[PDB]
């Protein structure tokens, strides 16, 4: 088998947000909303 | 320095602290970080509201009144009075385990809210089924009379 | 939705009033007393723009904009002031140009070669994002806004050479503009005319000989970059140094123009006979925006002081003030009626001709499109990560929401308010308050969905004149900036249509040594006042911008107030950094059609994704933000409520046969125009496809029990109208647009009025 | 016996949704009030 | 019915804990409601996997295994079994009162979280810097070395 | 004396933000540990 | 949700290391922040995975087994677990000076590394000349014959 390994450990070129923010929300699932009852 | 407005107020409360008793004026002279002379700190209450605000941090009883009068005469004060006066609450070793156990709970209740609507809905038809029978006759009596 | 009762305006506006502009926060406000004649023929306007994503990774200079990221980094950043953060650009600037080294190592690093010539061939790529890298290293900053516009000014000179990949991309977004400047935003923009400046020095260094002298002679040292890279970077270091404080610039000339309108002004500083005789002063002497920038200033500082020399300097102060502003900016000076050109006014009259409410409002063109990002990470804990718009969805909702932009605009909610208070009114004089004024300002709420603040606060603000403190800064600094915008704008509206003005000077208290407000002239032709003063002479002289809008006649809108969406589609590739989950709802619904057929009840569930088309439920997906849509929707919702709220309250009260049976009338008449409106919705692309499913929900249902089928002759039509009506909400629901509470109250309204029931009367012969 | 009080639990049922909501929902309003103050506290502090 | 690859280990993990203690056998008889015979229950249990659950439910002991082994093999009774099967936890009185205090507290980590990063980077950095001194020596040093 | 000292604290201020947040964000830290366990754990939850 | 095929495991595993002593009951109860309630605690595990390993650090002994099965069905959790958990090891004084003086010897043997090759082929190398004669011989000998 190839082996990627060594490829695979990188780091991204960093960089600062302007206005910081947005950070806990990389996951999340709020589930759905309800409709109003209808008549 | 110190809009007048509070210090009408202000400045007789903290005046009053003192006079009650010595014990208060160590305490606020440690600390703001004032000389421990009655007459040094009252200098400094007049000189920058933030400084005003923790000193009515320190005497709660007779002073709570002008501490919130204080805030609406200086917004920053408070702004930054907010984050200087501050004391970490003790929590209890049992609590977040204690917490633990109302998942299973919490998301009950969540799906019935869902359903029903806003959370104030549910509380309102909870009532009205814990709610006496006899009501639901006198609300189809009243319909009876061609009322409703 | 903003109620005020202008009689008292002290009490329930205090935001809009004057008063509290100049610092009287007590309710006394001077009267007519003691005046000066003028006339304000001009203002300044920020060009009509919204945000917008600018990327900033690629090798161009565009000095406009980068210094639009300053405002923004700074400003709204939270930090103290973009004047601060210039000053420590130049500081920074200084570092690196006028140091000999700095640009050796960096050209020792994109070129490879430290002590010999290159050749031509043999010429490497190096990508732009690496060179940042390092420059990290040799000048050290704590503004990464700083080594970004260094990195793509050597990418600038190193462009045509081909040291450099051009491939890589990268993205911020600007941020928005107040209309009309704030003390500080004129301090801002002055420094930024320095900035400006610097950039387009180091913008313009082509490099052609440096390209010219490679490809004859075949090779160059890094002798020959290193140095012509250092002689870009001094010639910029030159035209920043030596420029004047902007915060003296202004202090100053603000208060050379408040001594020359403020009547009172003591003898002993008067502005001589030279400075009032400079060329500009003409011009700046008529000018609004500055006014009420003014009178900001000495609400703050509480003073003034001339530090510049009083005449032979402050005339090459002027010329140069006048320069900055004038040249291309944010705010670009216009004829005073053109600004306010949106607003538009309509009032409910007695018999006799005083107001009983008279309504403010906004015009809008309703935003039609709508887009939807998947965010992508780019690795595990990395906040890079670059969103991917998907067509195909989009296509939808903007069909979809194409239709409901047709129905909602503005004007027609005014011309229905109009409608109801010649209806519900008694016969009789209104003496008994000033004429209520209700000002419809669909901005207000709007900047509350996109920044995510309770509605509670925003009016609130208008209404005490406080910000509250428990929200975090970031919303204050646009709370407050906002909160001056409708000050502002409210008397750019006053003014253009009350061209007669008067400036006094406020000294009832002595609050401050200079301080000024105008007066309005305004003819009336009416007997009692509204709000409160002596109505004498057959013209009433009112300190406040609102009463002076009251007795204004009916005014139209000439121009469509306009707010545009932020473009994902054009850069697919750059990597998002600015925070995209603040504009971004999270997309997902879930709602169940009930019906009874013959005694027994059958529940349609539906879900949003087999509304879309989509097969299968996919999570992360994210609509983007419709606010302007929801702003309006919000509006003729509060509104509607409102009039059928006030009907069946005086509908209670009437005593009357003839005028009982108008009111209800009305209702009726309103309900079922309310309906065919909804109706209208449910033939949309979601409304179409929702439909279809819901009855076909209920089909299967009933597969089990046979029972007779129908006569549709009226019944396929009466059926048709409810279902239909249900898809009116689903869709509203589905989207932001509408919240699920008050969408349970409109269906309580329209079922009690028993719309519906009027509805299909229509449609039958007898 | 039991066909007079079956007929009226699908009848519950149908409304609520799945027999399995129901067994919920019923457990929901027998539920002890406080809960229902917790849930609202935690709505207070901001959290969803 | 019920799964063999369940039901193998199943009916003799509920035989067991029948022959263990007969007071098991007129409990789970009341809450299945099925005849109090250990004979009874157990052709109830083989018949459907709902009931196999709730037996499994009253006796935690020994039959917990296949309790699991249940769950695997029908993700179906799941969500069912999860409702039938349930109990309030007892809330504390003092509990959500006690939560309110720490309003001011959280709010005031997830500044710093949103500052840094994740929550679990926090914790790291919050480490780094309670880290003993020397290490930033140490690490020091590497790089004087030429390490990296 | 504090010359030396107070260009530290600048220096950690710069970094962090104004004044405020650095009182803010040394509370932070020395607040106590169970805090992070107990925000971890609404996360847990699904509030945010 | 623990998964089950660890909880089958991972719930007797610790409800054995209870039995067998309290004092663990109380430092678990502490650690998880939850009731001291053997009971509780056995709630908690079972609702959340991250939960569920802090209590089988807390109990190496017996518990080694399910935590590598824990983390095997959870790669989640093992960044976060990983955290939450952590000891500063204690460092020796003598450690980071003690290193300072191999600085000159380790670039000795990066020297002969990069000339005969990878790391692995210098250790073979080494023990190719330590290696005694008589092989040398012997290899020979084997050519001798034909033998390649």
């Amino acid at each position: 088998p190839t082996s990627m390994k060594a490829l695979d450990h990188t780091s991204i070129a960093s960089v600062a947000p302007l206005e910081r923010g947005s950070v806990d929300t990389d996951d999340r699932n709020s589930a759905p909303r309800r409709g109003a009852n209808f008549s | 320095m110190l809009l007048p407005v509070v210090a009408r107020a202000a400045v007789p409360a903290i005046e009053s602290a003192i006079a009650a008793t010595p014990g208060l004026v160590s305490r606020i002279a440690a600390a703001i970080g004032s000389k421990v002379s009655p007459s040094a700190i009252l200098a400094a209450v007049k000189s920058n509201p933030v400084v005003a605000g923790l000193t009515l941090a320190q005497i709660g009883s007779t002073g709570y009144d002008a501490y919130q009068q204080l805030l609406e005469n200086h917004p920053e004060v408070a702004e930054m009075l907010k984050d200087l006066s501050f004391k970490a609450d003790e929590i209890q070793p049992d609590f977040i385990g204690n917490l633990g156990q109302y998942r299973e709970e919490l998301e009950l209740v969540e799906d019935a809210a869902r359903f029903v609507g806003g959370m104030s809905n549910l509380i309102r038809l909870r009532q009205a089924l814990e709610l006496d029978i006899k009501y639901y006759g006198l609300k189809m009596q009243l319909n009876d009379m061609g009322y409703r | 939705m903003f109620n005020l009762k202008v009689k008292d305006l002290n009490g329930s506006a205090r935001g809009l009033t004057q008063a509290f502009a100049i610092g009287e926060l007590k309710n006394q406000l001077s009267v007519g007393a003691l005046q000066l004649p003028l006339q304000f023929t001009r203002t300044f306007s920020a060009s009509m723009t919204s945000e917008l994503l600018w990327e900033v990774g690629k090798g161009n200079i565009d000095p406009v904009m980068y210094a639009r990221l300053f405002f923004q980094y700074a400003q709204a950043g939270g930090a103290l002031s973009v004047d601060e953060l210039v000053n420590q650009f130049t500081e920074y600037h200084q570092s690196t140009a006028c140091n000999p080294e700095i640009w050796r190592k960096l050209t020792a690093y994109i070129t490879g070669s430290s002590n010999r010539a290159i050749k031509a061939d043999a010429v490497g790529k190096v990508p732009p994002t690496a060179i940042l890298e390092q420059l990290r290293t040799l000048a050290p900053s704590e503004h990464e806004l700083f080594h970004h516009i260094t990195t793509d000014f050597v990418c600038h000179v190193l462009s045509p050479l081909g040291f450099i990949l051009p491939d890589a991309a990268y993205v911020y977004r600007v941020g928005r503009t107040a209309t009309y400047p704030n003390f500080y935003a004129l301090v801002d923009c002055v420094r930024a005319s320095d900035l400006r400046r610097m950039l387009t020095a180091l913008s313009s260094v082509d490099s052609k000989m440096l390209q010219a002298t490679f490809k004859a002679k075949g090779a160059l040292a890094p002798a020959l970059i290193s140095q012509h890279l250092a002689n870009a970077a001094t010639t910029a270091f030159e035209r920043s140094r030596g420029n004047f404080d902007a915060n003296a610039v202004v202090s100053s000339v603000l208060t050379i123009l408040g001594r020359l309108w403020s009547p009172s002004t003591p003898k002993e500083l008067d502005p001589s006979a030279r400075l009032r005789n400079t060329n500009g002063i003409d011009q700046l002497r008529s000018n609004l925006a500055l006014f009420i920038a003014y009178q900001d200033m000495v609400k703050q500082r509480g003073r003034a002081e001339v530090i510049f020399s009083d005449e032979e300097l402050s005339s090459t102060i002027i010329p140069w003030f006048i320069e900055a502003m004038s040249e291309v900016s944010p705010f670009k000076l216009r004829p005073i009626n053109e600004t306010t050109s949106y607003i538009g006014q309509t009032s409910a009259i007695d018999h006799m001709g005083q107001p009983s409410h008279v309504v403010v409002y906004e015009d809008w063109q309703f935003a039609k499109e709508i887009t939807a990002f998947t965010p992508v990470k780019l690795a595990n804990n990395s906040n890079q990560r670059f969103l991917d718009v998907e067509p195909g969805i989009s296509d939808r909702m903007s069909a979809t929401l194409a239709p409901i932009g047709n129905t909602f605009a503005v004007s027609a909610f005014v011309k229905n308010r109009t409608a109801v208070y010649e209806a519900v009114s008694q016969r009789g004089t209104v003496n008994s308050n000033g004429a209520e004024m209700t000002l419809g300002f669909p901005s207000v709420v709007e900047r509350d969905y996109a920044l995510d603040r309770d509605p509670m606060v925003a009016i609130a603000a208008l209404r005490t004149g406080i910000v509250d403190e428990s929200l975090e800064a970031r919303a204050s600094n646009d709370l407050k900036r906002s909160m001056f915008n409708y000050y502002a704008a409210v008397m750019h509206y006053a003014v253009a249509h009350n061209p007669e003005v008067v400036v006094s000077e406020h000294q009832g208290v002595a609050a401050e040594q200079g301080s000024l407000y105008l007066v309005w002239n305004v003819r009336t032709e009416l007997r009692i006042p509204v709000g409160y003063n002596a109505i004498e002479g057959g013209s009433i002289r009112t300190p406040e911008p609102l009463e002076a809008i009251a007795y204004n006649k009916p005014i139209q809108p000439s121009e469509v107030l306009q707010a545009k969406v932020l473009d994902l589609a054009n850069h697919t590739t750059s990597i998002h950094i600015w925070p995209w989950h603040e504009a971004s709802t999270e997309f997902a619904y879930e709602d169940a059609y009930s019906v009874t057929i013959r005694n027994k009840r059958y529940t349609a569930e539906v879900k949003e994704f087999e509304l879309l088309g989509l097969g299968q439920r996919r999570e992360r997906v994210r609509i983007l933000k419709p606010t302007v849509a929801h702003a309006i929707i919000q509006m003729w919702y509060s509104w509607f409520v409102e009039d059928d709220r006030t009907l069946a309250a005086a509908r209670r009260t009437s005593r009357d046969d003839a005028e009982k049976l108008a009111i209800d009338g009305r209702r009726m008449q309103n309900a079922v125009t309310l309906l065919r409106k909804i109706e209208m919705i449910g033939t949309t692309g979601i409304g179409a496809s929702a439909v279809h499913l819901a009855q076909s929900r209920i089909v299967d249902q009933m597969a089990g029990r046979g029972l007779i089928d129908d006569s549709s002759d009226l019944h396929v039509g009466i059926n048709r109208h409810r279902i239909r009506i249900w898809a009116g909400l689903a869709v509203l629901q589905m989207m932001g647009l509408l919240s699920r509470s008050e969408a349970e109250a409109l269906t309580k309204v329209l079922g009690d009025s028993n719309a519906l029931g009027m509805v299909v009367a229509t449609t039958d012969i007898d």
